[PDB]
RNA sequence: UUCAAAUGAGAACUUUGAAGACUGAAGUGGGGAAAGGUUCCACGUCAACAGCAGUUGGACGUGGGUUAGUCGAUCCUAAGA
RNA sequence: GUGAACAGCCUCUAGUUGAUAGAAUAAUGUAGAUAAGGGAAGUCGGCAAAAUAGAUCCGUAACUUCGGGAUAAGGAUUGGC
């Protein structure tokens, strides 16, 4: 186990070329937390309760924007030159219709 | 000169979630704090106590919060909690153990 | 057919005599050819952690033996020209010596 | 140069305003023979020579 | 997506080199929406963009 | 194989062997002959100022003194301490002429050894006095 | 130089992340003078050009951008005209 | 950091990873090395290579415009603790 841990740490670390990312800035997943604590042999009842409470707190509620504009797009004629609404088009302002 | 400094650690969140042992943490501190360069030489110099949620270290011989953090991170690495639990300061000489940010699985 | 095995690959004899700037890229190609030979799949994907294991000691420091986990799985995309592909993972072990081909029980 | 004279900057402004392709409505006129800008200038092709 | 502009803006806003900014590879659309230094600051605040630590040059052997 | 070792240990650039130097130092007559050498025009220092341990001629007595106050000379003197390692040692290690090797070892331990040590001590004090 | 993902009809060459390297402060870093004149930046975007390629570009199309009593010119005189 | 040192070599901040690619390893080339014994017998010609090299100490000829020649030549040594 000690040799395996040495090999895993050697594969993880690349300290000569750059630093390791800060854990306090990264975020990780409850699945990995559960599997690691299960390997360590602790009791996951309280952590599972916390995760279930967080999941039940994060509820997705649909709205009128989701009902109306949920699948659609555009609503605006996309310009040929990527111009804003009040931006001049030197090339195409003199030709009103798209056929011409 | 030799004014007694007090350092507190709050282990309540990992203890309540059931992944930490304050008695083992305090015993590790007792066995691994070095005075004048050696372990087991804490007699009448430093004292470590724990009541199940707060671990208190009262020292008169060259103890610092950075040293306490170093020892706590050694203990967390030994118990394989370094990737999930960190040691942070709330005010001067009072610290707590916190979890790293974890997203729900859903 | 979905399957997963663990193999040992001898990169020493495959990289024998290769120019120093090309050793790690040739190890990548030899691993792809190895997976194709053992699984019958033209589509082979190497994990980035496996790429790290290959390149860990620079361009000319490839290990003699590597322990690999090769998984033949189904290609979900319809536009793909093949229905199956292989995924090659590194197995970090104490030593890559004395190990035989084994079948990993997927669960 | 960054510290340029006003005369040079005036000629530069004129060159910038001249740098364009043809307007498209020119091509639709009766008996039009102008089919491209034959005097177009680019910074990396022909130097203005002051 | 092309996040070259966002990478440059993140380096300028954080105040480090472009070699020291990490853009989350999973929040590609969210980073692509950010066209201003204000939005870049918001992304840094919520953790989509992270400042890397300096590569160590220890003096122990010296 | 490499150029440094090749051009140092070429056969034409070979040096005197340690067992030969040990035989030279073992007998008092040999030490006296090596200390009193005839004047040779082809030698450094006209054949004088000769270090017996290193088997080396010096151009001057001051050069010989600086050589004696050095680690190279100390290295050679330390090398010249024990059994000279002739072919009989390798034969005994292989299991051949073991009794002959044992007789040679006990002769070195009893008679040749201390006489060589006393000759070395007399040579050292002579060199210290004259230099 | 390598790996995975994204984008895309199409990716050795584009973007992000993961790795391996290099310039090694007399730099492959950060600014300026002469010179250039918009090449700066954004959006759109691949016919021609980038001696392979190309979704990329100092390319093509449309716009945005240079704020001074204190920084310069302006003033003074030099060789000289 | 090493080192007398803006030398060479390695590294931090910052910046690059650009120069058509892939597969094999015949002859002949371009660039770079090693070689037993002999040691210029080679060649118009020691061309080219090899050998020397930092630092400490000992020592240093002819000639001379007395200032030099001179690092003349020739020797001993160098690590770690
Ligand atoms: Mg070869
Ligand atoms: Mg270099
Ligand atoms: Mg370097
Ligand atoms: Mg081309
Ligand atoms: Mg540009
Ligand atoms: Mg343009
Ligand atoms: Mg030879
Ligand atoms: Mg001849
Ligand atoms: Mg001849
Ligand atoms: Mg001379
Ligand atoms: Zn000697």
């Amino acid at each position: 186990r000690q040799k395996t841990m040495i090999a895993e740490a050697r594969n993880r670390k690349s300290l000569k070329n750059k630093a390791i990312m800060p854990r306090s800035k990264l975020t990780k997943s409850f699945g990995k937390m559960e599997e690691h604590m299960s390997t360590l042999g602790h009791d996951m009842s309280a952590l599972q309760d916390k995760q279930n409470r967080a999941a039940r707190k994060n509820r997705y509620v649909e709205r009128g924007s989701d009902v109306v504009f949920g699948d659609q797009d555009a609503l605006t004629a996309s310009t040929e030159n990527g111009v804003k609404l009040r931006q001049t088009d030197r090339l195409l302002d003199g030709v009103a219709d798209g056929s011409m | 000169q030799k004014i007694a400094k007090t350092f507190t650690v709050d282990v309540s969140s990992p203890t309540e979630n059931g992944v930490f042992d304050p008695a083992s943490y305090a015993k590790y501190l007792i066995d691994h704090i070095k005075v004048e360069g050696a372990v087991g030489n804490l007699g009448n110099a430093v004292t470590v106590t724990e009541d199940g949620t707060v671990v208190t270290v009262v020292s008169t011989a060259k103890f610092s919060g950075k040293y306490l953090k170093y020892l706590t991170k050694k203990y967390l690495k030994k118990n394989q909690l370094r990737d999930w639990i960190r040691f942070v300061s709330t005010k001067t000489n009072e610290y707590r153990l916190a979890f790293y940010q974890v997203t729900p699985e859903e | 057919d979905v399957v997963t095995r663990e193999y040992t690959i001898n990169l020493h004899k495959r990289l024998h005599g290769v120019s120093f700037k090309k050793r790690a890229p040739r190890a990548v190609k030899e691993i792809k050819k190895f997976a194709k030979l053992h699984m019958g799949t033209d589509d082979v994907r190497l994990a980035p952690e496996l790429n790290q294991a290959i390149w860990k000691r620079g361009v000319k420091g490839v290990e003699y033996r590597l322990r690999l986990r090769i998984s033949r799985k189904r290609n979900e995309e319809e536009d793909a020209k093949n229905p199956l592909f292989s995924y090659v993972e590194p197995v970090l072990v104490a030593s890559a010596k004395g190990l035989q081909t084994v079948v990993v029980e997927e669960d | 140069a960054a510290q340029k004279s006003f005369r040079i900057k005036q000629k530069m402004a004129k060159a910038k305003k001249q740098n364009r392709p043809l307007p498209q409505w020119i091509r639709l006129r009766t008996n039009n023979t102008i089919r491209y800008n034959a005097k177009r200038r680019n910074w990396r092709r022909t130097k203005m020579n002051i | 997506a092309n996040l070259r502009t966002q990478k440059r803006l993140a380096a300028s806003v954080v105040g480090v080199g472009k070699r020291k900014v990490w853009l989350d590879p999973n929040e590609t659309s969210e980073i692509a929406q950010a066209n201003s230094r204000n939005a870049i600051r918001k992304l840094v605040k919520n953790g989509t963009i992270v400042k890397k630590a300096v590569t160590v040059h220890s003096k122990s052997r010296t | 194989m490499g150029r440094y070792s090749v051009k140092r240990y070429k056969t034409k650039r070979r040096t005197r062997d340690l067992d030969l130097i040990y035989n030279d130092l073992s007998t008092k007559e040999s030490v006296q002959k090596l200390l009193n050498q005839p004047l040779d025009e082809t030698k450094p220092g006209l054949g004088q100022h000769y270090c017996i341990h290193c088997a080396k001629y010096m151009e001057t007595a001051i050069a010989l003194k600086t050589h004696l106050k050095g680690k190279v000379h100390k290295r050679r003197v330390k090398e010249l301490r024990g059994v000279p390692y002739t072919q009989e040692v390798s034969d005994a290690a292989a299991g051949y002429n073991l009794n002959k090797f044992l007789n040679r070892v006990q002769e070195i331990t009893q008679s040749v050894g201390p006489e060589k040590e006393s000759n070395e001590a007399l040579l050292k004090e002579h060199l210290d006095s004259t230099l």
